[PDB]
DNA sequence: GAATTAACTGCCCCCCCCCCCCCCCGTCCGACTGA
């Protein structure tokens, strides 16, 4: 069972200090073993030497190796938020796009799902002071829709070297689901040699619509997608990178919908919804302006923002 | 080692020693014919041995239902409840989660399961008068990273949510240091975690609440439609272990589940578009089954999302429902919304 | 002419309510406007 606080004196502490810890709300070795150091030493008359001594006593007395919420937050508080190139989007996402998580953007047709990917592929190489991530970029393509001349425009907008940007972006093309999944082992091998800050898959579910067709092939398609997303999550957790993927849409041809403004939902079922962390929904706006809406997020409220696609990349709507 | 204190004859205990029987659990593991062939002795002495072993293991107190009803302090599991933090949700649940068995929470994505899990994790550290258990909690993430930012925001906003509790002891409560986080990636990893790490935390008394972020996530990435038997075996083992731990340490177990569509071409879901996953084998292991649902813009074209928390089945709760909203403070139920 | 074998089809019943617009293909002229 639990060891009472009346055991500390046999380990080398006097009654005064163990009592001082006792009336501070703590009543067992287990509670004080994981207690934060600053909260232990903020009490007046408590020296750091005896604090470290009693912490060592607890560590050799209490089974350690258990993560704690305060330690979890104070150990991984140096996350990086890459800027999207638009002030409105950065404000809406509260600083940009986080690392160590999967962010997906879904929408129809001429919405800006590829321009955003290009802009992120450029801006991820900026210094952390300027809002970047200070790393390379990986672009996995499934539709043959990669244009370096779009990256050149952003590199010129931000005053970066044109040739250097095109040297930091690794590129690969996928022709089926097996090749797309197999490329992840090569990605894992490559991420050890250098430091990467972004990984782009566009589009994640483009090939699954045609590789598996009909109700008969639904289960295998869903399991393959789940395994692919599990591999992506493992990569993101291990290397601390930002994974951005794009999705597609499908119509709702039944009478349940009534607002009649072309109802549409993302494809992939529940696996892609549960695997991804933050989901964005882009729709067409007047002229070249577009509207971005937060579809799902564990720590954000649903809202809306407006951006535009310009000659220099994704930016803010002109006046 | 323990049957020595039992009254007996030397012959039967000599036979037991020769047959390598250790404790009463070992002798109760075997049946009549097995014990008869192992001890090679007559049936009536086997019956006497079984009777004596059973009387040794249990059978001392004649516990009626008056002792369950009147003696509130003797049996906390039948009266004490874990409050959910909101009076409306507690009224819907008639007090909160039971202290024994497994409670399921199921629903589609972006419904608000993680927010409820975090609120329950924070609400367990209150004193017994305020609906808590004066202990910590264990969080097991099976799908993705833990949301530390939302937890910190909830901890900061905690004084605003708990309006009824006066705030002098709120600053004493160290919310961050009494929550433990674990990560798993496989079904076998989760089984090893629940077999080894969880009992260590519960026995020593750090925590009295277990939360699984997504029980269905590991099982949906390994077993196809043609491998139902191994999945059923694993689910039965996990449910048995969880129920045993919850009963032994009087700690509620909250499981978060996903859903699958009907795909209309039973189990009580006739006109429901979605049903809890993992089949009927997992559904047999639970005690109270909940369901959180969100009506999309088609029904949510009024300006704000519509969220309803529904009770599917429970041994002591009628099928009911309510409404709730998610804000910067936490999950709060809408007053005057419970359905009969 | 007939015993015998072979090939194509079939397995079924619930939704009766009704705010909802959204990103232009207007057809074009009056006047502004800066150059
Ligand atoms: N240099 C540019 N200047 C202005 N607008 C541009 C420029 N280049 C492309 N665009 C616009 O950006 C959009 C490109 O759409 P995009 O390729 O991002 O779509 P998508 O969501 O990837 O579509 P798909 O589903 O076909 O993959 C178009 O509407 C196009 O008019
Ligand atoms: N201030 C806020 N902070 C965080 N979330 C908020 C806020 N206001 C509203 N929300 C809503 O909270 C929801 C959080 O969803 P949540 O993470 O609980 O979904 P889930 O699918 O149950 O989770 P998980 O997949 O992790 O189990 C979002 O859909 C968002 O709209
Ligand atoms: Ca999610
Ligand atoms: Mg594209
Ligand atoms: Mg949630």
């Amino acid at each position: 069972g639990p060891q009472p606080i009346s055991r500390l004196e046999q380990c080398g502490i006097n009654a005064n200090d163990v009592k001082k810890l006792e009336e501070a709300g703590f009543h067992t070795v287990e509670a004080v073993a994981y207690a934060p150091k600053k909260e232990l030493i903020n009490i007046k008359g408590i020296s750091e030497a005896k604090a470290d001594k009693i912490l060592a006593e607890a560590a050799k007395l209490v089974p350690m190796g258990f993560t704690t919420a305060t330690e979890f937050h104070q150990r991984r508080s140096e996350i990086i938020q890459i800027t999207t190139g638009s002030k409105e989007l950065d404000k809406l996402l509260q600083g940009g796009i986080e690392t160590g998580s999967i962010t997906e953007m879904f929408g129809e047709f001429r919405t800006g799902k590829t321009q955003i990917c290009h802009t992120l592929a450029v801006t991820c190489q900026l210094p952390i002071d300027r809002g970047g991530g200070e790393g390379k970029a990986m672009y996995i393509d499934t539709e043959g829709t990669f244009r370096p001349e779009r990256l050149l425009a952003v590199a010129e907008r931000y005053g970066l070297s044109g040739s250097d940007v095109l040297d930091n972006v690794a590129y690969a093309r996928a022709f089926n689901t097996d090749h797309q999944t197999q490329l992840l082992y090569q990605a894992s091998a490559m991420m050890v040699e250098s430091r990467y800050a972004l990984l782009i898959v566009d589009s994640a579910t483009a090939l699954y619509r045609t590789d598996y067709s009909g109700r008969g092939e639904l289960s295998a398609r869903q399991m393959h997608l789940a395994r692919f997303l599990r591999m992506l999550l493992r990569l993101a957790d291990e290397f601390g990178v930002a994974v951005v993927i794009t999705n597609q849409v499908v119509a709702q041809v039944d009478g349940a919908a009534m607002f009649a403004a072309d109802p549409k939902k993302p494809i992939g079922g529940n696996i892609i919804a549960h695997a991804s962390t933050t989901r964005l929904y882009l729709r067409k706006g007047r002229g070249e302006t577009r509207i971005c809406k937060i579809y799902d997020s564990p720590c954000l409220p649903e809202a809306e923002a407006m951006f535009a696609i310009n000659a220099d990349g994704v930016g803010d709507a002109k006046d | 080692m323990d049957l020595d204190l039992l009254d007996l004859n030397p012959r039967i205990i000599a036979a037991i020693k020769k047959a390598k029987l250790k404790s009463v659990k070992e002798v109760l593991h075997f049946s009549g014919p097995d014990l008869k062939r192992l001890t090679n002795l007559s049936s009536p002495e086997v019956w006497h041995l079984l009777r004596t072993a059973s009387l040794h293991l249990r059978g001392s107190s004649i516990l009626t239902a008056l002792q369950l009803h009147q003696q509130k302090e003797r049996f906390p599991t039948q009266h004490q409840r874990l409050s959910l933090g909101c009076p409306v949700l507690d009224a819907l649940l008639r007090g909160g989660l039971p202290l024994d068995g497994i409670t399921e929470l199921a629903g589609r994505s972006s419904a608000g399961k993680t927010q409820l899990a975090l609120q329950l994790c924070l609400a367990v550290q209150f004193p017994r008068q305020h609906g808590g258990l004066e202990a910590g909690a264990v969080y097991i993430c099976t799908e993705d990273a833990f949301p530390h930012k939302r937890l910190q925001q909830l901890m900061a906003q905690q004084p605003r949510l708990r309006t009824d509790v006066p705030g002098e002891l709120l600053q004493k409560l160290r919310f961050g240091s009494q929550i433990f986080i674990e990560h798993v990636a496989d079904v076998d990893t989760l089984l090893e975690c629940v077999n080894k790490k969880v009992p260590v935390l519960l026995s020593r008394g750090m925590a009295r609440l277990v939360v699984i972020d997504s029980v269905a996530a590991p099982f949906r990435c390994e077993f196809d439609s043609q491998a139902s038997a191994p999945r059923a075996r694993h689910l039965q083992s996990l449910g048995a272990t969880l129920r045993e731990l919850s009963s032994a340490f009087q700690s509620p177990v909250l499981c978060i589940n996903q859903v699958t569509e009907a795909m209309e071409e039973p189990l009580g879901f006739w006109d429901e578009r979605v049903s809890p996953a993992l089949g009927i084998t997992w559904a047999n292991q639970l005690l109270v089954r909940l369901l959180a649902d969100r009506l999309r813009e088609e029904e949510a074209a009024l300006g704000c999302p519509a969220r309803t928390l529904r009770v599917l089945s429970a041994p002591h709760l009628p099928p009911s429902s309510c409404s709730y909203t998610i804000s910067a403070e936490g999950v709060r139920g809408t007053p005057g919304t419970q359905s009969h």
